[PDB]
């Protein structure tokens, strides 16, 4: 469960992303992509080199997700119920995937915010990530 | 990979007695049933749109078939299971886009099926020595992923 | 989320164990240890052999643990309230090693289950472990 | 494990640039508070109650420095990760009974700390060598678990 200490980190951190959350989520993906290779099965109809604008654009769409997710922190079931429905229904990535993703957005999160990433927020956003992932893979079975 | 004797002799044993096509159909037609998102690379299948459907399915059945021979044939190496799999890990990631998960979620069904095929005769050393050979084969198939 | 179809499927599967649900327990402790040999690192107070009394009390406690869940299927997190406490702060059993009981749990069932555990049971059970197991790690952080 | 030549030396360019009790410290402190579980080897180390607590605490500095001084040794032995933490994983498991999922957590918070220590430096190439490294020396200290 997401403590309001928990809610209260994540808000203040994603607001610091700001305008840099597509950029971000891109890099996250890349990471994703170089460091767990055997994510990019779910992407073989991508461009997957580095600066790709389709890698950018999925990068702005999870952001956005994620942003959204941030704002309805106490709804996240509702807020991303037609994700859940899209991940599960449709494009059915394995669940494992989804910590390998998690744990490159609080890589990149860390690499960009010097400042901000102090030992809670970094637990915060953990748990944040975890959350999310739980929420988008709940309709799968 | 690294087996006990005892191990090897268990593995062995149990095998002789695997209708490999009858297993292989139940096996991977429960893979489909219990992670339905495996179905993702089964679109032309057919009907899978009940548990039944998907068990007496004869594409869910053929495909068990190739699989569990495979796998059968991987048992009489299992001291090279790398170079035995390399083929077909280069396949299912350059042409099939799989994703190695899949490959433990089956072991995972496979161990299942054979303890409610032989009872109590899969006993826990047997599923022990079972658990070390998915797992062998599960990382020999991911080994050429890139 | 569990389906009214998946509480059907567990309390007749779990109704047809009845009275052997500690001796099944302690088998799928007994499978575990020797499957996954880390999980052993939990009970170096234990004599581990087959057998051992120490293992089947053990198996027993976590039988009536699941009888107690699906007795309570539709309230899960308090009946198992205590045991998530005793989990997190206690114990501290890394999460990973629920998903190697669950699967020993089921591989046990399985093999004491000839006419019961049909595909549809088997994705109810492994639905309904992956759902204590949730239970019992939602306090850890 | 087996690293191409770019990834050994992107490793050690960065490691040059470690100081490692501060690193040791930062991840170690990071581990039991991001992962709290992990502090259950820990009763004896005085004040964990809050982060700053955890961080601040001499006990949990000295094991991170214990840590990553062994890790940091073990970097220059990338081609026998298992024959140089042989000893490491065998005390791990006998005596002091720590489950290797510890290893792969605490490997997690090290890249993060290093990619927060070196920002922009670590990048996606730089992080994937160190992916390899981290679960290379997770899997040495697994290996003699039995
Ligand atoms: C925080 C976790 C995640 C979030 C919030 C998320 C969100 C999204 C969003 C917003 C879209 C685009 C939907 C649209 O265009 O209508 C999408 C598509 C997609 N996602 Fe997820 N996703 C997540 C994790 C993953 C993971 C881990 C993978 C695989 C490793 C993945 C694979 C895909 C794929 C393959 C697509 C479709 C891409 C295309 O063909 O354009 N996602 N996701
Ligand atoms: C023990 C593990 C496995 C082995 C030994 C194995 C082996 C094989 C073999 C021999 C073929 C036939 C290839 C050909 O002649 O072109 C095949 C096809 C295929 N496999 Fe696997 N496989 C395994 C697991 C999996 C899993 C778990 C999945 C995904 C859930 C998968 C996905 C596929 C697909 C999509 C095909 C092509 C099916 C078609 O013809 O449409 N495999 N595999
Ligand atoms: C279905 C999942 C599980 C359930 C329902 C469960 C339940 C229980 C119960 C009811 C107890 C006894 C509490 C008491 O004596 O007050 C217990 C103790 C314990 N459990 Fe869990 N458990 C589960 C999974 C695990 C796993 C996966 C592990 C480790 C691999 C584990 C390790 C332990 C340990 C070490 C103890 C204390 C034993 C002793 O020292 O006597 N449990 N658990
Ligand atoms: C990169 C991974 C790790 C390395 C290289 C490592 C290395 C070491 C070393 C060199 C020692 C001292 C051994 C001696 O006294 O001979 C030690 C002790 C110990 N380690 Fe680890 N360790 C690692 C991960 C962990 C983790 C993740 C945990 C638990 C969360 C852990 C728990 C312990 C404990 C409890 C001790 C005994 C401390 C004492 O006696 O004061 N280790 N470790």
């Amino acid at each position: 469960m997401l403590s309001p200490a928990d809610k209260t980190n994540v808000k203040a951190a994603w607001g610091k992303v700001g305008a840099h959350a597509g950029e971000y989520g891109a890099e996250a993906y890349e990471r994703m992509f170089l460091s767990f290779p055997t994510t990019k099965t779910y992407f073989p109809h991508f461009d997957l080199s580095h600066g790709s604008a389709q890698v950018k654009g999925q990068g702005k769409k999870v952001a956005d997700a994620l942003t959204n997710a941030v704002a309805h922190v106490d709804d996240m079931p509702n807020a991303l119920s037609a994700l859940s429905d899209l991940h599960a229904h449709k494009l059915r990535v394995d669940p494992v995937n989804f910590k390998l993703l998690s744990h490159c957005l609080l890589v990149t999160l860390a690499a960009h915010l010097p400042a901000e990433f102090t030992p809670a927020v970094h637990a915060s956003l953990d748990k944040f990530l975890a959350s999310v992932s739980t929420v988008l893979t709940s309709k799968y079975r | 990979m690294h087996l006990t004797p005892e191990e090897k002799s268990a593995v062995t044993a149990l095998w002789g007695k695997v209708n490999v096509d009858e297993v292989g159909g139940e096996a991977y037609g429960r893979l489909l049933v219990v992670y339905p998102w495996t179905q993702r690379f089964f679109e032309s299948f057919g009907d899978l749109s009940t548990p039944d459907a998907v068990m007496g399915n004869p594409k869910v059945k053929a495909q068990g078939k190739k699989v569990l021979g495979a796998f059968s044939d991987g048992l009489a190496h299992l001291d090279n299971l790398k170079g035995t799999f390399a083929t077909l890990s280069e396949l299912h990631c350059d042409k099939l886009h799989v994703d190695p998960e899949n490959f433990r979620l089956l072991g995972n069904v496979l161990v299942c099926v054979l303890a409610h095929h032989f009872g109590k005769e899969f006993t826990p050393p047997v599923q022990a020595a079972y658990q070390k050979v998915v797992a062998g084969v599960a990382n020999a198939l991911a080994h050429k992923y890139h």
